RNA sequence: AAAAACCGUAAAUCCUAUCUUUUAAAGGAAGGAGAAGUCGUAACAAGGUUUCCGUAGGUGAACCUGCGGAAGGAUCAU
RNA sequence: CUUUUGAUGUUAGGGUAUUGGCCUAACAUGGCUAUGACGGGUAACGGGGAAUUAGAGUUCGAUUCCGGAGAGGGAGCCUGAGAAAUAGCUACCACAUCUAAGGAAGGCAGCAGGCGCGUAAAUUACCCAAUUCUAAAGAAGAGAGGUAGUGACAAGAAAUAACAAUGCAAUUGUAAUUGGAAUGGUGGGAAUUUAAAACCUUCCCAGAGUAACAAUUGGAGGGCAAGUCUGGUGCCAGCAGCCGCGGUAAUUCCAGCUCCAAUAGCGUAUAUUAAAAUUGUUGCAGUUAAAACGCUCGUAGUUGAAU
């Protein structure tokens, strides 16, 4: 009998839009960077 | 009616997804050889596979078995044709003690940047995937090209390259006119 | 001896002791019985077609304090009528008093699962669109 | 339920007093079966 | 050639009798789940009459009593 | 269980292309069965084969080839070397077309296409050029067959940069700024290809800097790789395969940021295999966890000293 608080929480949050632009690598030159940070540095 | 033409698969999962020493050993392999993803260390694991298993079924057989002898010798010509046995190990013994990194280190990627000719290996990705390269007056641009023994010593520059004497490419030419029409105005 | 005949003329008796003794199975039994034909709304199928007749809230059990949300679906297929639980946060509210809705299994194919006591059922399409894709609310809208 | 009924580890009813029960009832449901024959 | 008769090969329809599957119903009687409900206190300590098995009878309810048995006893012993 | 009305045999005929209870007459009382007859069920066409598996095994096979059966449901028949034929004929049952009301004409489980059914499946296109078949047999025809169109069923290869100078952390990294090379994707035109287009290769012209020519799908307590970061809610809303989280300081809900995994792919539902030595021949367990018949005799079955 109590269905009228279906969707509460999400109606209460404040919104917050998304961030800009930081365009990321893929591919084969992600992998590359993975490899340095995890093991080029560390030795 | 269907076509008669097969097909197969050329890689296998790991089967224990989160293990975290195997996938650091990948992350090693693929930082060295400069590769894309874990598809290819898992074709190459799939190929070295099947081979174990040939040399593996082969050995447990009888000595001075015709079809140890037929099979062994086929075997063992053919490891020592692609580069990975050598000359002084063909024993059937030594098919065993193959590994990853052997198999690995016959791409064509990998043999462009050790004979000089690139200064990395990312450099020698690109650039075969760019029609620069020869294997023998047959130009290949595929980077996962095995070289057999007797074709390693005929990589070179391919004539239609502007790295192996032919016309520059689009930048210098359109650089060239600017400078022209810059010189005649 | 081990309670088994090991001669080399004894196994029409091995053969028939392991086929009596199969039925024992809780798994093998489930999958060779001929009644699933008839007691499953579903009769075998992975996804059925329904009308939405009523929405109500269902208790959770004991430990826990909760009213989850789920329609009464009679099916197109056959007529009989199902409990389906209905995913996210506000995604009642997208479901009008009949519509036509795709509803599938819920993980445990016999059973229920976690928290609401008998419902074996879960919604993922209303009016010809996706549940997911209208609660993401950035990729469509409901089929007025 | 074969030689592990009567087995008393958990605090329940006796076992011989609902075997009582149920044949009373099993009684019940013969005589009102037979009526209708 | 049309058309008749007879022995055959025989669709179809109807009546009767069984078998299989599905299905309605006054009323009767179970099980499972839930909610701070009412009544007592049978079991776990010698649980305040040691606990159980088979059978028979009785009582609002858990249960009580007779006959024979077991220790999985509260005794490995005078 | 079969046998009155052919069930099992014998004798003599009839019939067929031939043998035969295949059919007729007389005669005898046989034939099968716990090593499962006679029945019931199958969401059962058989096989060559497929999936997964160390070795054993378990599950699937409507569907490229071979065999069988059918053309809405049954039964009859002509021609013919070959048919119980169905884009051949005759009749009944069901469905259905035209009509001037007397009558006439039907069969997509062939290729396209439509309705219905449902979770579930493409063009009412071009050609006989190749593979073959039929004929009065180079020369005709063939929805057999081939070619394109639709198509994230499944399968293989493989982009989303690379390199220098300087600056800054430990030779190196790039976290930062500057500059010139390389190159497809894309648009135009040809050489070819093809029955004729089209695709693939090849050549010429124009053509990357926020290279905006801008990668996603699931996750971040444990199992299980990756935050004790910031706001909102407050046993509500919700999450969670399992254990669990949420009652005003939530590592688990709703969001922002940051990280992890696989990656042109990644989630969810149902079924099935390994995991399962949890169906055990290899290879389980039976005092107390589930489980030795109250006890002995006994036929079939299984197993049996030494020479
Ligand atoms: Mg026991
Ligand atoms: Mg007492
Ligand atoms: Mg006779
Ligand atoms: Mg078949
Ligand atoms: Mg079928
Ligand atoms: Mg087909
Ligand atoms: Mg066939
Ligand atoms: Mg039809
Ligand atoms: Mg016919
Ligand atoms: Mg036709
Ligand atoms: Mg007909
Ligand atoms: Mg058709
Ligand atoms: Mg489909
Ligand atoms: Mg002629
Ligand atoms: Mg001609
Ligand atoms: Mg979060
Ligand atoms: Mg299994
Ligand atoms: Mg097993
Ligand atoms: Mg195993
Ligand atoms: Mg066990
Ligand atoms: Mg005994």
């Amino acid at each position: 009998g109590s269905l009228a608080r279906a969707g509460k929480v999400k109606n209460q949050t404040p919104k917050v839009p998304k961030l800009d632009k930081k365009k990321r690598l893929t591919g084969r030159a992600k992998k590359r960077q993975l490899y340095n940070r995890r093991f080029s540095d560390n030795g | 009616p269907k076509s008669y033409r097969n097909y197969s698969k050329t890689a296998r999962n790991p089967k224990r997804p989160f293990e975290k020493e195997r996938l650091d050993q990948e992350l090693k392999l693929i930082g060295e050889y400069g590769l894309k993803n874990k598809r290819e260390i898992w074709r190459v694991q799939y190929l070295l596979a099947k081979i174990r298993s040939a040399a593996r079924y082969l050995l447990t057989l009888d000595e001075k078995s015709s079809k140890r002898i037929f099979q062994g010798e086929a075997l063992l010509r053919r490891m020592v044709r692609q580069g990975l046995l050598g000359e002084n190990e063909e024993k059937l013994d030594y098919v065993l003690g193959l590994t990853l990194p052997k198999l690995l280190e016959r791409r064509l990627q990998t043999k462009v940047f050790k004979l000089g000719l690139a200064k990395s290996v990312h450099h020698a990705r690109v650039l075969i995937r760019q029609r620069h390269i020869r294997v023998g007056k047959q130009m290949v641009d595929i980077p996962s090209f095995l070289v057999r023994v007797d074709s390693e010593k005929h990589i070179d520059f391919a004539t239609t390259s502007p790295f192996g004497g032919a016309r520059p490419g689009r930048v210098k030419r359109k650089s060239l006119k600017k400078q022209k029409e810059k010189t005649e105005a | 001896g081990s309670g088994k005949p090991s001669g080399l003329r004894a196994a029409r008796k091995l053969r028939i002791r392991r086929r009596t003794q199969r039925w024992a199975d809780k798994s093998y039994k489930k999958s060779h019985l001929g009644t699933r034909w008839k007691s499953n709304p579903f009769r075998g199928s992975s996804h059925a077609k329904g009308i939405v007749v009523e929405k109500v809230a269902i208790e959770a059990k004991q430990p826990n304090s909760a009213y989850r949300k789920c329609v009464r679906v009679q099916l197109i297929k056959n007529g009989k009528k199902i409990t389906a639980f209905v995913p996210g946060d506000g995604c009642l509210n997208f479901i009008d008093e009949n519509d036509e809705v795709l509803v599938s299994g819920f993980g445990r194919s016999g059973h229920s699962v976690g928290d609401l006591p008998g419902v074996k059922f879960k919604v993922v399409k209303v009016a010809r669109v996706s549940l997911l894709a209208l609660f993401k609310e950035k990729k469509e809208k409901p089929r007025s | 339920h074969g030689a592990s009924r009567y087995k008393k580890s958990r605090a329940k009813m006796r076992w011989k007093w609902k075997k009582k029960r149920t044949r009373r009832l099993q009684k019940k449901r013969r005589k009102m079966r037979q009526r209708s024959r």
